[PDB]
């Protein structure tokens, strides 16, 4: 009886959508260009002094 | 067959005409190996590939590399 098929939304993939899709994903591209540039490390200073 | 798809910065003479190649196994069901010699371009000849299948059998399908 605890059934649980998951047809319910049956989303299929279209041509109109292919270039709509492609669009984003050159955004993508334009996003990536900010993985490509790069920027610093950021290493860290010395451990605290001792003063007994 | 000799044609490039939604792809930027084309191909070369024999990157071209390996698209075709490809294009032209894929068209009669065949497989094959690209056993270009290196520097060839040959991943950009199989992306080529890729978009080229993509615009124009139908739709793209999950295709999946394998490589070192
Ligand atoms: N047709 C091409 N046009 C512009 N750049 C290319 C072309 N083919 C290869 N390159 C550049 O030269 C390098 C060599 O391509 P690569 O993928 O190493 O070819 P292969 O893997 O077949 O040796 C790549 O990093 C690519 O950026
Ligand atoms: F032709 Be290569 F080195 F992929």
């Amino acid at each position: 009886r605890r059934k649980g098929p998951h047809c319910e939304r049956p989303l299929t993939q279209e041509e109109l959508l292919r270039e709509a899709k492609i669009t984003e994903e050159l955004n993508l591209r334009s996003l990536e260009t900010y993985e490509r540039l790069e920027a610093d490390k950021k290493k860290q200073v010395h451990k605290k002094r001792k003063c007994p | 067959t000799p044609i490039p798809l939604l792809l930027r910065g084309q191909l070369r003479e024999y990157q071209h005409i390996g698209l075709d190649w490809l294009v032209t196994m894929y068209e009669k069901k065949l497989n094959g190996i690209l056993a270009d010699e290196m520097g060839l371009g040959k991943t950009i000849q199989t992306i080529s590939l890729l978009a080229h299948l993509a615009c124009e059998k139908g739709n793209w399908g999950p295709h999946l590399i394998i490589v070192p």
